[PDB]
């Protein structure tokens, strides 16, 4: 199965081609995402 | 958000419980007082 | 976290299983993303035959439907009895299932809507087994005059004529059950009488009960029944006053909810991924496998 | 170049070497060029 650096280097050189509307519309979306499973990780693991 | 802590929270229903499915008549006797 | 670099912490993201809404693989999700923009549904690549045979199809398929490789070794564990009581160690870690019982909790962790809540706790009658193995039955019951689960085991004994019959149970609610029964041999009674042991008749039912016939009965079972090793006693009586009696025990245990919180875990998240409705996936489950596997 | 920050990376000058060879499969700084250029490895090779 391919490691994370496998998939972090496809993800870099897929996001390199997109222009600057299609990449603003990915950003968006990974911060949101990004935003939902930082905040269930703080929940379990972080929080007193 | 105000308004929000105060109702606090939404309570919760279970969807399906005791209630039976029971037949008109036996619900008319069931319902029907001394 | 002692992580200092953020890729590090990606990394430790992408398989932090025990958490309600990780695994979260960045670099997957980036390159989904990038492909449902940059095209759509891989039109261009199904209209080219070699990259499409370059890859497997279930490999290209898969992401479109927002599989992650640690949510496609999530469910593809072989949960059974046996592993389940690791594999809550591994999937949910230190929350007791006893608290995770609870409707409430469980929504909150899930970060679920009450209607989707409670479409999956409709599911949870199906969570259970589906049949008797070992003569046991192990089911989540709702009962739920506060909501939550609990899981029964029931352990069938045949006790009196096993040769006449097959007999199971199968609950639905609170000192609510089905009984079904079928039988192997063939008497003409004049009525088929059915108690709780041979005391407290449950159901009768008239005229001749015929063989591999799978009859039902909605009885009811209570706690000073159901606490007990009861039997539960059948009697096809001939219009003589002959019978077919035959009967088997039933004990019914209370159980641990392991087996039960990793399949409603298992169906949570294959939904929630696939953004299919729960009725949909039943629908699909049950063309494979007759067990909700 | 930073931003948007590409993987938590940030980029400066610096005295190491960076290839510029399309079949070489280069590291993150060469994902940077090409997303700050808007071109793929083989048109960055003509460039270069």
């Amino acid at each position: 199965t391919p490691t994370y650096a496998q998939w972090e280097n496809a993800a870099g050189v897929l996001t390199a081609g997109l222009n600057s509307q299609q990449a603003n519309t990915l950003h968006a979306f990974l911060d949101e995402s990004r935003s939902a499973a930082l905040s269930t990780y703080y929940i379990r693991q972080v929080a007193k | 958000m105000q308004a929000l802590h105060l109702l606090g929270d939404k309570p919760y229903l279970p969807l399906s419980t005791t209630w039976s499915d029971p037949r008109l008549d036996r619900a008319a006797d069931i319902t029907t007082q001394n | 976290s002692k992580l200092e670099n953020y890729t590090k912490v990606m990394e430790m993201l992408s398989t932090f299983r025990p958490s309600g809404a990780t695994p979260y693989h960045d670099a997957y999700e980036n390159v989904r993303e990038v492909i449902q923009l940059q095209d759509p549904g891989l039109e261009q690549l199904n209209a080219s035959p070699a990259i499409a045979g370059l890859m497997h199809q279930a490999s290209l398929l898969g992401i479109n439907a927002s599989i992650s490789p640690e949510l496609f070794n999530i469910l593809t564990e072989e949960i059974t009895e046996g592993n389940a009581e690791e594999l809550y160690k591994k999937n949910f870690g230190n929350i007791e299932p006893a608290s995770l019982a609870m409707p409430e909790y469980l929504k909150r962790y899930y970060n679920l809507s009450d209607e989707e809540l409670s479409q999956f706790i409709g599911k949870a009658s199906n969570f259970g087994q589906q049949e008797y193995s070992n003569n046991q039955l192990i089911t989540p019951v709702v009962n739920s005059s506060d909501g939550t689960v609990k899981v029964y085991r029931i352990t069938r004994e045949y006790t009196t004529n096993a040769y006449q019959m097959d007999v199971e149970l199968f609950p639905f609610g609170g000192e609510n059950y089905r009984l079904d029964y079928k039988f192997k041999n063939f008497y003409n009674a004049s009525y088929l009488s059915i108690k709780l042991n041979d005391k407290r008749e449950l159901v009768r039912t008239e005229g001749a009960p015929q063989v591999n016939i799978e009859y039902s009965a909605n009885i009811t079972l209570n706690t000073a029944d159901i606490s007990q090793p009861f039997e539960i006693g059948l009697t096809r009586v001939l219009p003589s006053g002959s019978w077919a009696y035959a009967a088997a025990k039933f004990t019914v245990e209370e159980y641990n909810q392991y087996s039960f919180l990793l399949k409603l875990n298992k169906a949570i998240r294959l939904s929630r991924a696939t953004e299919l409705s729960p009725t949909i996936l039943e629908g699909i489950v049950r063309s494979v496998n007759l067990q909700l596997d | 170049f930073n931003t948007p920050l590409l993987n938590g990376q940030y980029f400066s000058t610096g005295d190491e070497e960076i290839d510029l060879n399309s079949g070489s499969t280069g590291d993150w700084r060469k994902t940077i060029l090409k997303r700050a250029f808007n071109i793929d490895d083989v048109s960055l090779f003509r460039l270069l």
